[PDB]
């Protein structure tokens, strides 16, 4: 039961389907979907034995990448990693689940992007080389880039999937020469020898710039989150979750580990950089979803601003803050995906997207109704939900470190209690529109059973966190600690 | 029971935290002393201090030595010497 293992369980799944004809789609869909919950499973089996005590990384393996220039690949997870190892695993199957109808058009071709998506996904959160980390960053980028364009919905997808390759290709380039410049400086590309070496005050804010520019690329900053709605827009319905539960995590994953322990200094002296850009991209990002008339739209600038409201919360270097950051990630990641889930749902049903031609599917679509309702009420972090959890003890730590930018960023309670509530009853509540809409269809079985673990790990996550909260504690902890020794 | 038998096959699983912290030790040690080693490594020039002196740079001096006897460059009172003896 090893991380090894972990990763190599997709590149089977993906070879045999390779090697399958595209004829065989019921094949080639039940051996996708076999791979992917044996992978889920298995990743389920490595969380029954994960020791939340020791700060040391846990299944630590070496291979033989470089004998020299010291950059063998570690394999490792601490707890941080974890959850998302978990979360990716999880989120894999449900998007082969998604397109099990129609899958004879999407082809082999759909499953395999997405195995080799869920290899890379694990190869990155379970690592323990910077370069090596960064290689499977960027190599995130090709599946996503042909995913968005291969099955768009229309020919914006062109567009949306440059200006995603474009973007994560700047960030990615700079994040490689700070990353080469640290390699040259120390000697190794190993995590623990980075993290127990010294910077230079100068070197360290220049190497911190150009992480943080990478890291920002991924998680939607103010001045770099235009590409995203898009690319949500664009991008099938399993693509946009993907992206949305998935790379941006990665992105905030990324930084979380590798800017704030790497360099103690640096972060401090940007701490307030981050503090009024997580805020002004909270507060302008709730304003325009509110103005908003595409769904993924909406969905997508909600990402923005809670993946905001995450950055906001880790430099409030204390337990509550950064744990509440991280559950707030995995929270995020599931409601986006949920969300994202019931936009395809309309869609796939009514080939549109614009609200106005949606309403009153109380009448028709019930249990669509209370779905779109409760994930709603998740992404407005409602009390008893994951998101709460994440989004309080954000605020109890951002309150303890700065009472202004905690104020701005409880802010955004009351608009993210505005924009949900407004979408919700355009959709959902009202009178039906028969010259728009006079065929309808609820969920049915597999949708059905699709957002079955997304409500059980929600309400799970908010009603009794204490097993997450509990499983990251200690590497909480000893991150705070890395930089002072008193 | 079943519940022992699971505590039993937990157990069996996660490892060991002695194992766990004697190879972290052993691989921080050895990736520091690689580290240094390469770091050594790159610190040479590119031109080494001796190549004026090595063998294979000075290649001209054997061959010219032996061939120095060919009337296409013999020092014309040598060739006067050898024809008066």
């Amino acid at each position: 039961f090893d991380l090894s293992g972990l990763i190599l369980c997709p590149v089977l799944g993906s070879i045999i389907l390779i090697f399958i004809p595209n004829s065989r789609i019921r094949l080639i869909r039940l051996i996708g979907l076999c791979a992917s919950l044996i992978t889920f499973l298995y990743s389920l089996v490595l969380w029954i034995q994960f020791d939340p005590s020791t700060a040391k990384f846990q299944f630590v393996e070496s291979l033989r990448w470089l004998p020299y220039e010291n950059i063998n690949l570690n394999l490792g997870i601490d707890g941080l990693s974890f959850f998302f190892v978990i979360l990716t695993t999880f989120l894999i199957p449900i998007c082969i689940l998604v397109g099990w109808s129609g899958m004879r058009s999407y082809g082999k071709e759909y499953i395999i992007a997405f195995l080799i998506c869920e290899f890379l996904m694990i190869a990155v959160f379970c690592m323990l080389d910077l370069l090596l980390f960064y290689v499977f960053f960027e190599s995130v980028l090709i599946p996503m880039f042909i995913i968005i364009g291969v099955w768009g919905s229309r020919q914006r997808k062109i567009k949306a999937a440059y200006q995603f390759f474009l973007y994560t290709l700047l960030g990615s380039v700079f994040m490689l020469l700070a990353i080469l410049l640290i390699l040259f400086q120390t000697g190794t590309a190993d995590l623990q020898i980075s993290l127990t070496t010294e910077f230079s005050e100068r070197r360290q804010i220049f190497l911190w710039i150009a992480f943080f520019a990478a890291f920002a690329v991924k998680v939607p900053m103010v001045p770099v989150h235009i590409w995203l709605p898009e690319a949500h827009v664009e991008a099938p319905t399993a693509g946009s979750v993907i992206l949305a539960g998935i790379l941006s995590k990665l992105g905030t994953y990324g930084f979380l580990r590798f800017s704030i322990p790497m360099f103690p200094e640096a972060t401090l002296c940007f701490t307030p950089f981050i503090y009024t850009l997580s805020a002004i991209a909270i507060i302008y990002t709730s304003l325009t979803t509110l103005r908003q008339i595409d769904l993924k739209k909406i969905i997508a600038y909600s990402s923005v601003a809670h993946m905001n409201l995450v950055t906001i919360g880790m430099f409030s270097l204390n337990i509550q803050g950064i744990g509440g950051s991280i559950l707030l990630m995995l929270s995020h990641g599931l409601v986006l995906s949920a969300l994202f889930l019931c936009v395809g749902v309309l869609y796939d049903r009514h080939k549109t997207r614009l609200v106005r031609y949606y309403g009153g599917l109380v009448s028709t679509m019930p249990n669509f109704s209370t779905i779109f309702f409760f994930f709603t009420l998740a992404n407005m972090s409602l009390p008893g939900t994951s998101s709460f959890i994440g989004e309080f003890l954000i605020s109890v730590g951002a309150f303890q470190r700065n009472s202004l930018v905690a104020t701005l960023a409880a802010l955004g309670m009351i608009l993210g209690a505005a924009y949900s509530l407004w979408l919700y009853n355009r959709v959902v509540s009202g009178n039906l529109k028969a010259d728009f809409l006079h065929k309808f269809s609820d969920l049915n079985g597999r949708e059905v059973f699709i957002f079955i673990p997304f409500l059980v790990g929600v309400v799970r996550m908010g009603v009794h966190p204490k097993v997450f909260l509990d499983r990251m504690h200690t590497y909480v902890s000893n991150l705070v600690q890395h930089g002072k020794f008193n | 029971f079943i519940m022992e038998f699971a505590e039993n096959l937990v157990l069996k699983l996660m490892e060991d935290p002695k194992e766990r912290d004697r190879r972290f030790r052993e691989h921080v040690y050895r990736v520091k002393d690689r580290c240094e080693k390469t770091k050594e490594m790159w610190s040479y020039p590119m031109r080494p201090y001796g190549f004026w002196t090595f063998e294979r740079h000075n290649s001209q001096l054997a061959w010219d030595a032996q061939i120095s006897q060919v009337p296409g460059r013999r020092d014309p009172y040598d060739d006067l010497l050898q024809h008066y003896s």
